[PDB]
């Protein structure tokens, strides 16, 4: 009856911070002056996963609070136990494929809804229902201020050399996407020589002139350019998609969640969240 | 049956209508047959179905869905209205053709919004759109909430801005900004090409309209003097979707096919083929 919401730490959609010493969330304010709405979300911090109450906020939490009031439901939030969004992986012995991450929790009933920047795509939609997108996004490129890259069809990307190094995060969804496209084979080969272990490290290497361009989520990258003013995004977005709320097939909430998201786009609520959390 | 009646509407570059070659009576190249009902005269409603050819981004989408989802079709152009408006509680346009079961699906530059989603089912969005604002370079406005739009008589001379009525853009402005809406009906434009001419010659200061069409028009404005504000900023983000009758059986397999085109890079390439412009 309390919906179990699963989410994941992924700024700026979901921040995760420790509680104060009395177990409450610290009072904080957005640029606009409004108080930051925080919810308590339990989850972990080959280690043991001690689940402890933490604070969660951001774009996706704001959205959840609005959907809950709008559709009259109560909720409890936890962080995905294994820390992953969700891919299919082979069980040992090559029996079947099983979803891990938020996708696995949703399908096994450990959650009733995924509220996270969850990419809508074909493999997932075969198994779960997605809302209409609450955020349209895609990939862009992060470069030092001054650098001119038109997008994925720019000659310094199509015809790569060591003079202009570009890269993404190793084994990320982007890496996997590039590897599967034969027309991007030349680009993948250059990237695999240089892919970084995390987005944070790749962003730092752009700052330290060891990476000339970082290919990543546009929402994340626009948020990054807002903060650090020596970096910018450049070029037209490519490989566009959207984030959706995830529910199981024939969930009773599917249509009303989607209509509420459409309503919040149309009345400016979603653009207000974009301003609060993504751009500055 | 798997022979479907499908409705569309001309709107370049999404759907472009051409004359059939007269000798051959066949559609060749990247075009497909379409029919348009054309009246014989103004006294009666007798008319002829004229054989035409149709091409564009949405038609390429239709051809791909026809192969993947395994259907054939009789495409026709709507003649009762345009995209879709509820008039005296009766839907017209492409939405009306689907609601009243003359078409199994509507394909074109059909914006997904909340009120249409109560009478039809939409596919996943296959192109991002929303509301943009086009101006002549140098005209200064911040967005839809600029005081110049919200309270236009606060200024002398008042800002001159309008839309093409009866679509989702006008519906959105009517719902959110009543004063702005009643002010702007004086500057209603019969169509997009009238509005661009009015901008270029200083008879209009801003044109508010579907983002996907405006960003395309800006990208090939002769001289590159017409620009969208905020570097292509989109308010009330949504997408074009395929409209199906409520409960349609085709919905699941159309959705999965569109997502498969996304995941295989085909959507990226179609956008590059049809929606690229020289200006930036
Ligand atoms: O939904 C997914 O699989 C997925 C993978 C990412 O690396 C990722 C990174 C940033 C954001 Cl904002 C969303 C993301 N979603
Ligand atoms: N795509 C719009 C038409 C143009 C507009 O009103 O922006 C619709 O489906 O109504």
């Amino acid at each position: 009856t309390r919906l179990k919401i699963v989410t994941i730490h992924q700024e700026p959609f979901v921040y995760v911070k420790p509680t104060m010493s009395d177990g409450t969330c610290k009072e904080e304010f957005t640029v606009n002056g409004d108080p930051v709405k925080k919810v308590i979300c339990t989850g972990p911090n080959g280690s043991p996963r001690h689940t402890v109450p933490q604070c969660c906020y951001g774009f996706c939490i704001d959205l959840l609070i609005k959907l809950a009031r709008t559709m009259n439901f109560t909720y409890e939030v936890h962080l995905v136990a294994d820390g992953k969004f969700g891919t299919q992986e082979r069980v040992n012995n090559s029996n079947k494929k099983e979803w891990n991450g938020m996708m696995g929790e949703l399908l096994s009933g450990q959650a009733d809804m995924i509220v996270a920047p969850l990419t809508i795509n074909n493999e997932r939609a075969q198994y779960i229902e997605f809302s209409k997108p609450f955020k349209y996004q895609g990939l862009t490129i992060l470069v030092k201020k001054g650098t001119r890259i038109t997008g994925i069809n720019d000659p310094r990307l199509r015809n790569p050399s060591d003079k202009f190094i570009y890269a993404t995060v190793k084994q990320s969804s982007v890496d996997i996407y590039f590897r599967r496209q034969v027309e991007l084979s030349t680009m993948y080969r250059h990237m695999e020589k240089h892919n970084y272990e995390s987005a944070a490290e790749a962003i730092q290497a752009v700052r330290d002139n060891k990476l000339h361009a970082f290919i990543w989520d546009s929402a994340v990258l626009e948020f990054e350019a807002s903060q650090k003013c020596d970096l910018v995004t450049t070029g037209e977005l490519f490989f566009r998609s959207g984030f959706g709320i995830g529910m199981r097939k024939d969930s009773p909430w599917k249509q009303n969640v989607s209509l509420s998201i459409l309503k919040s786009h149309e009345n400016g609520f979603m653009e207000d969240l974009d301003k609060t959390w993504v751009r500055y | 049956d798997n022979h479907l009646s499908i409705v569309t509407l001309e709107e370049a570059p999404f759907v472009i209508v051409e004359d059939i070659d007269p000798l051959t009576e066949t559609c060749v190249r990247n075009t497909v047959p379409c029919r348009k009902f054309v009246k014989i005269n103004n006294s009666t409603n007798e008319g002829m179905n004229v054989k035409k050819c149709c091409k564009g981004f949405c038609i390429d989408i239709l051809k791909k869905l026809s192969r993947t989802v395994k259907f054939t079709y009789d495409l026709y152009l709507v003649t009762n209205g345009k995209h879709g408006k509820k008039v005296n509680n009766v839907w017209n346009g492409m939405i009306g053709e689907v609601v009243y079961q003359r078409a199994v699906m509507a394909v074109g530059s059909l914006t997904i919004n909340e009120e249409r989603s109560e009478v039809v089912d939409f596919s996943v969005p296959f192109v991002e759109t929303g509301i943009s604002v086009m101006v002549s370079r140098g005209t200064q406005v911040t967005g839809l909430s600029d005081k110049k739009f919200q309270r236009p008589h606060d200024y002398s001379p008042p800002f001159r801005f309008g839309t093409v009525p009866n679509g989702s853009t006008e519906r959105n402005i009517r719902n959110n900004y009543p004063y702005m809406h009643q002010y702007m009906t004086r500057f209603n434009q019969r169509g997009v090409e009238d509005a661009l001419v009015s901008l270029k010659t200083g008879k209009l200061d801003a044109f508010i309209y579907d983002a996907a069409v405006l960003n395309y028009k800006a990208g090939r404005d002769e001289g590159c003097k017409l620009v969208t504000i905020g570097s292509g900023y989109i308010f009330a983000t949504t997408g074009y979707g395929i409209a199906l009758q409520k409960g349609s059986p085709w919905k699941r397999q159309i959705d999965l096919a569109l997502l498969q085109f996304v995941g295989d890079g085909e959507m990226e390439e179609l956008e590059t083929l049809w929606l690229t412009g020289i200006c930036h």
